[PDB]
């Protein structure tokens, strides 16, 4: 899952030494740079092999609750059936292979209330009380000797969109346990570049566009109180829509301006159209 | 630099708000008066009571309260694990009008010029509030709360409050606040001038009906009926009365607080007021012009284009009571 | 942010000071314009000469030139060991009018924002004026120069050269010069508008008298007969005809360049100035507000107060001549 990653080593590594470690990260960073994406790897690489079933994936939202989470009791033809969940299941494959690795995916976490979801687990999910030891009854558990335990092999992932203005505080839950990490967009990289070269687009070209979003992430990140530095944009656009092998040249350019940036840019300025219209120019005029 | 001395000016804010002894304090500076205002002011309140509106609460609790919601309740399976869906009113103070109040006191506290009497009691009054929650402050709340449902007394200190947060800037740290320079810019004290007047007049000429009036253009255009282009032309003040009509244009300029060169350029602006203006009782028609000067009081009359017109000024930092008879003093001649 | 094209500027200020091609220079920039003026300037006074003004010398020399001074003389002993004090009188280009030349190409050449070729051809210049001492200049330097003794040439280059210098501002280092935002400012182009056209109205138009005049209030009043505090009322232009007088007031506005609501706030002004004023030839009134507009010209016509009045605009940034045309154009119409 490591031939052709766009972010630099620098982070991709030092996740797996901060995740061996405290196994509850949270990756931040602008909508759009591969959150799913470079932790989809990264879960092949911790466990070093490309297996997507150890693998699972949900994307948190306000109403997501406990039932859906962990336990619930949806009914059946006739009377209430306990339902398991996805976590609650998750853990039973990893308590079978302890010496392997599962991994854990929470898309836009910060959304919806932590308290609510984990409940009774969150304590448990932290990287010290987890093991037999710490093993719990669950809520609706009708026999207390039936108990739930985190095993050492989980790590958790949790993936949190910067860019939303709405966004004010983040959880204090979430702080105290989980370790955040920057994710800038990395449009100046090595490898999104020798990406984009092996593609058709000539060294001007490329020194054109990776320097033009620079300049234009540079402005977001400048007006740091103003707006947020996570607000500037990434880089997924342009991986994605060439795999055609279409040449990526100015003409197909100005479609993702119009199309996938004008509406970022539109959100972000909402005081004065002619300053989008300053920053519009400057892409391919 | 000369300016008015601070104690005057929140009376002028009074009339201008249209609604105490401030000897007591000795803060000259603005911020300290105020703030003893809405610290002794909150205190008012509390006596009577502070406005309580039921606030509907649809929740998930272990049994019945008001109105059972059928809907949600079937549909999250509640009655199973001994639980329903009702809808019930909780009577609290956590309206937003209320919570404008504790957020304006951390603001107020914050400041980092400021009185030490003023911090401490707030302080208290700030922890004496629990079940209010902070919020962060715009001027969008405050627009909310146009509706007016709350007393008289409300609208009072969070007009006060509305002041306040306009006029409050970070200052040295990242943290704490500190107060606007409002004396040195003359627009927003003339716009608060004329609006001082404009409530004032209602209050004190009884006896004269005072009506801001909008006039049109004498002229006609073959190009367009809109006359968009013209100017927009609205009074200030028009007091009038049966035996005479009076308008009045009036503005704040630190040039003219210097006893020179003077500034009536808005002079211009009064003459072609009147002659757009036609009065169908035809009783008379007079103008005046009033500025605010610090030292000393001067008045004049002119009879310029067949008009009555007169120039004059009133003596700030005199007296707010002696001010008071002043004006009454002032409009008598020319109202006339 | 947009302004007005910065090559038909040059022109403006030409009939501002009442006194060439500019396609061939490629900086659209205005100090490239201006200081491709001076430096081209400069070479047609040097083909012509330059002012050589006498300057009388007393200087202690090994013999007698001119006039000796008897006193000097025997004072100072000078006799003795071979010398006299002597007045005579060297014939320079070192004027006060010459060293701000020179003065004047060290601060273009020092601006830190220029074109390549004009400033290398200047400092060719610079160094061809070996004789000629470098000075710190002032505004007092050239209103010394009202006089005006000098050709009506060199009052041209030396306006510009005092545009320069009051538009000149240190930029990134120490040393080095930066150019003015002259474009953004307002008032300094108002000023401008209102130079340009009373200078330009004498030229072209010929068949009309144009004149400021200075008005006087209708005014009576008790108190002073100065009216002092009355505002000092002085034309903007005045362009009076046999069959037609007509006042003008004309400002440059960054609102009305946006195509809304429109500012008109001088006009104001412009009744009164028609009220006070009574013609004794009695041949007619009439009034213009004309204010710079970008895209396109439009012009409108009223009958206010009795009074016939004409509001228009100039597509600044069309063509120099056919701008020049236009104003012949608008004028006729009113000055009918
Ligand atoms: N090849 C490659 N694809 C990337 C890279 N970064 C993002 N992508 C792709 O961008 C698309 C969107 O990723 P994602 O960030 O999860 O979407 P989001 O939910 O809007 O944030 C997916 O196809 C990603 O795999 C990258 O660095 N290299």
């Amino acid at each position: 899952a490591l031939n052709d990653l766009f972010i630099p080593e620098t982070t991709i590594e030092t996740i797996l030494k901060r995740l061996t470690i405290k196994k509850n990260i949270i990756l931040q960073g602008p909508p759009g740079v591969g959150k799913t994406f470079v932790a989809r790897r990264l879960a092949y690489l911790l466990t070093g092999e490309k297996a997507p079933q150890r693998v699972n994936m949900v994307q948190f939202h306000q109403s997501y609750s406990y039932e859906d989470f962990i336990q619930g009791y949806r009914p059946n033809g006739v009377g209430f059936r306990r339902k398991d969940g996805i976590f609650y299941n998750f853990c039973q494959q990893a308590k079978e292979q302890p010496e392997k690795k599962y991994i854990f995916i929470i898309d836009e976490i910060n959304r919806a209330n932590l308290s609510k979801v984990f409940g009774e687990v969150m304590m448990l999910m932290e990287h010290d009380k987890r093991g037999e030891n710490w093993s719990v009854p669950l809520t609706y558990s009708e026999n207390d000797e039936e108990r739930f335990y985190v095993p050492e092999n989980v790590y958790i992932i949790g993936l949190m969109n910067t860019a939303d203005r709405s966004l004010a505080v983040v959880d204090y839950a979430l702080r105290r346990r989980f370790s955040f990490i920057d994710i800038e967009p990395g449009f100046d990289t090595p490898q999104f570049r020798n990406f984009l070269l092996n593609k058709k687009a000539e060294p001007s070209f490329v020194e054109s566009l990776c320097q033009k979003m620079n300049e234009l992430n540079q402005e977001i990140s400048k007006e740091a109180t103003i707006l947020g530095k996570g607000f500037r944009i990434g880089h997924s656009y342009f991986c994605c829509g060439l795999e055609d092998g279409t040449s990526p040249d100015t003409q197909w350019l100005n479609e993702i301006v119009m199309t996938d940036i004008a509406p970022l840019l539109e959100e972000y300025f909402f005081d004065d159209p002619y300053k989008q219209q300053k920053w519009t120019n400057k892409l391919l005029g | 630099q000369p300016v008015i001395p601070v104690r005057n000016i929140y009376y002028m804010l009074t009339y201008a708000w249209g609604y105490a002894n401030l000897e007591a304090i000795p803060g000259n500076n603005l911020l300290d008066i105020l703030g003893y205002v809405l610290n002794k002011g909150v205190l008012q309140l509390s006596r009577r009571g502070l406005e309580l509106d039921y606030n509907p609460n649809t929740e998930i609790i272990p049994g019945i309260k008001g109105r059972i919601e059928f809907a949600k309740t079937i549909r999250g399976f509640h009655l199973n694990h001994g639980k329903t869906v009702s809808t019930f009113d909780m009577l609290n103070e956590d309206t937003l009008a209320n919570r404008i109040i504790k957020s304006t006191l951390a603001i107020l506290i914050k400041h980092e010029k400021l009185n030490s009497t003023i911090r401490d009691e707030a302080r208290s009054l700030y922890r004496k509030l629990p079940g209010i929650s902070t919020l962060h402050l715009t001027p969008q709340h405050f627009s909310y709360l146009n509706g007016g449902k709350n007393t008289r007394y409300y609208k009072f200190v969070i007009s006060v409050c509305k002041f306040i947060v306009n006029n409050s800037i970070p200052g040295q740290n990242k943290g704490h606040y500190r107060f606007y320079d409002f004396e040195r810019n003359e627009k927003e004290m003339s716009l608060l001038y004329q609006k001082f007047l404009y409530e004032f007049c209602r209050r004190e000429l009884t006896s004269a009906n005072t009506t801001r009036s909008y006039l049109k253009w004498d002229a006609s255009s073959i190009s367009d009926q809109s006359l968009n282009l013209l100017p927009r032309m609205e009074t200030d003040i028009t007091i009038r009365s049966s035996e005479k009509i009076l308008i009045v244009d009036a503005k704040y300029y630190k040039s003219i607080f210097s006893r020179e060169k003077f500034h009536s350029q808005n002079l211009y602006q009064l003459m072609n007021y009147l002659w757009s203006l036609k009065p169908e009782n035809g009783e008379n028609i007079g103008g005046l012009l009033i500025y605010p000067h610090v030292d000393t009081a001067v008045k004049h009359r002119y009879k310029i284009n067949g008009f009555d017109i007169g120039l004059c000024t009133v003596n700030l930092g005199q007296e707010w009571p002696c001010i008071h008879q002043e004006l009454l003093d002032i409009f008598d001649e020319y109202l006339k």
